[PDB]
């Protein structure tokens, strides 16, 4: 059992002596300190940062799909009938 | 002979004169600890007291008493030499500013910084010292009593001189004594030698409890040291002794002691089913108006910190429910003995009498304290438990092998069921 995660006593983490942690009892803290500012500013920041990676592939795939769908529609309309015969 | 004497100036001389005292001590105290400091000048109260206590003594033992709230110099001597000790400190105090002006603080600052670092080295003092601060973060009470290395290094004679002139005043200073000596002779000796500037008692800086957790996970240490406590009753609180009684219910424990297997507290029997904890200590630290009630614990096993906190906190729940009369009778007796033990040494009572006379303005002898504790019924403890323990916010501190110490929510949730 050289599991790369152990239990609480030894989670496999290295020695981390010089770090200190700080928290306030939730019985004493705000639940909504950042909710209003977060939901708008932070959400927009995340969306803006991650946008391009979704948009560019989506633009490419949806452009190909639109081209294919428009071509098929043209085929099945009357003006395309002859070409539907030519392609098949 | 607890009688008090007020000099021509407002200084009060309180003396616990008592025959059969092995040795006698006198000490001048002014109510300015780390409470009355701020981060830029933190530790000045300790530094200025150390400088005064470092003065040459005519065969007497000058020692500095440093605390969150009060601070002063104490001289211990044989009962026949008490008057010389009294005249000595008056000379030290009257010449306090003159001594500090010419004093070179470099050596004293090294001693104070060495003390503070030594406090950090000792895991218990670090955990307790962090614990007190985490509860009172944002207020002056959070400051270490002896200060910190970086804070001390910036101290200068001007900082202390400003400190003494603010605090070392007639209304903010008391004189304590104890031993086999005549009260009047000491008072007359002090009056003829003590000359201090008048001033108003500095308002005690407020502090409020804030439940929080401060973790200093230190994986190189052999044991996990943790302390968990709530906003316990401080001095001048009617429950001050009640808080102490509640702590004694769970009492102390040390796994490698001959008494471990045979000690009364329920938690002691519980932890031995797995040797969960090597040592733990329940205490009721009380300041002028605020107190911290909880325990300190050292766990020598990485994998049993969460088990201890669960069981110890589960035991706290029994304060408000199913607390036995035998436990209260035990705790009442144990506190009474512990209270009397603290006051055995003449030095200890001199510190104690100075503390009460400053922070509460009146003192109760063991006769009154025993009359109060004896009247504590089981119900009174249970009402206190619900008030100060049941579902109340805890403050958590821990330094070594803390990895198993579950986060705040888990521990805090154990405080109610």
């Amino acid at each position: 059992p050289h599991t790369y995660m152990g239990w609480w006593g030894s989670l496999g983490s290295p020695k981390q002596k010089y770090i200190t942690q700080y928290t306030i009892s939730p019985y004493a803290a705000k639940p909504l300190k950042g909710a209003a500012y977060n939901a708008v500013f932070n959400t927009f920041r995340r969306t803006k940062n991650q946008f391009l990676y979704v948009a560019i592939p989506f633009v490419v795939v949806w452009s190909i799909w639109t081209r294919a769908r428009d071509y098929n529609e043209y085929l099945y309309t009357k003006e395309g009938r002859e070409e539907l015969e030519r392609v098949n | 002979g607890v009688k008090y004497t007020t000099l021509s100036n407002g200084v009060t001389v309180a003396t616990e004169t008592n025959p059969a005292a092995k040795t006698s001590s006198v000490g001048l105290f002014f109510g300015a600890g780390s409470r009355s400091e701020h981060s830029h000048s933190n530790g000045i109260s300790a530094l200025t007291t150390n400088v005064l206590a470092s003065q040459s003594a005519k065969g007497s033992l000058l020692t500095a008493k440093n605390d969150r709230e009060f601070n002063g110099i104490i001289a211990q001597t044989t009962n026949d030499n008490i008057t010389e000790a009294g005249k000595l400190i008056a000379s030290i105090a009257s010449n306090a500013v003159d001594i500090v002006e010419k004093t070179d603080l470099t050596k004293h600052k090294q001693y104070l910084s060495a003390q503070a670092s030594a406090v950090e080295a000792d895991p218990k003092s670090k955990v307790l010292s962090h614990l007190y601060s985490s509860a009172f973060q944002g207020y002056s009470l959070a400051l270490p009593t002896l200060g910190t290395t970086e804070s001390v290094e910036n101290l200068e004679n001007q900082d202390s001189l400003r400190h003494l002139a603010k605090h070392l005043v007639n209304n903010n200073t008391v004189i304590a004594a104890s031993g086999n000596f005549d009260h009047d002779k000491l008072a007359d000796a002090i009056e003829a030698n003590l000359k201090i500037a008048e001033g108003v008692k500095p308002e005690i800086k407020p502090a409020s409890f804030l439940g929080s957790e401060v973790r200093m996970r230190d994986d190189t240490l052999p044991k996990a040291y943790i302390s968990i406590a709530v906003h316990g009753e401080g001095l001048n609180s009617p429950n001050y002794y009640l808080a102490k009684v509640a702590a004694a219910i769970y009492g102390d424990f040390y796994l490698h002691s001959t008494i471990a297997k045979f000690t009364s507290p329920k938690l002691a029997s519980i932890v031995q089913e797995y040797n969960i904890v090597e040592s733990y200590n329940h205490y009721s630290k009380s300041f002028s108006d605020t107190g911290i009630w909880g325990y300190y614990a050292e766990i020598a096993d990485k994998f049993t910190v969460d088990d201890f906190t669960h069981f110890s906190l589960k035991e706290w729940n029994r304060l408000s429910i199913s607390i036995s009369e035998a436990e209260v009778a035990r705790a009442k007796a144990q506190v009474k003995t512990a209270l009397a033990k603290e006051l055995a040494n003449s030095f200890a009572v001199t510190s104690d009498i100075a503390e009460k006379v400053l922070l509460v303005g009146h003192r109760q002898s063991l006769r009154e304290a025993f009359e109060k504790i004896d009247a504590i019924k089981v119900n009174d403890v249970k009402e206190w438990g619900k008030s100060k323990v049941w579902d109340r916010d805890i403050v958590i501190s821990g330094t070594g092998l803390i990895e198993d110490l579950l986060d705040y929510n888990r521990n805090r949730n154990e405080m109610a069921m």
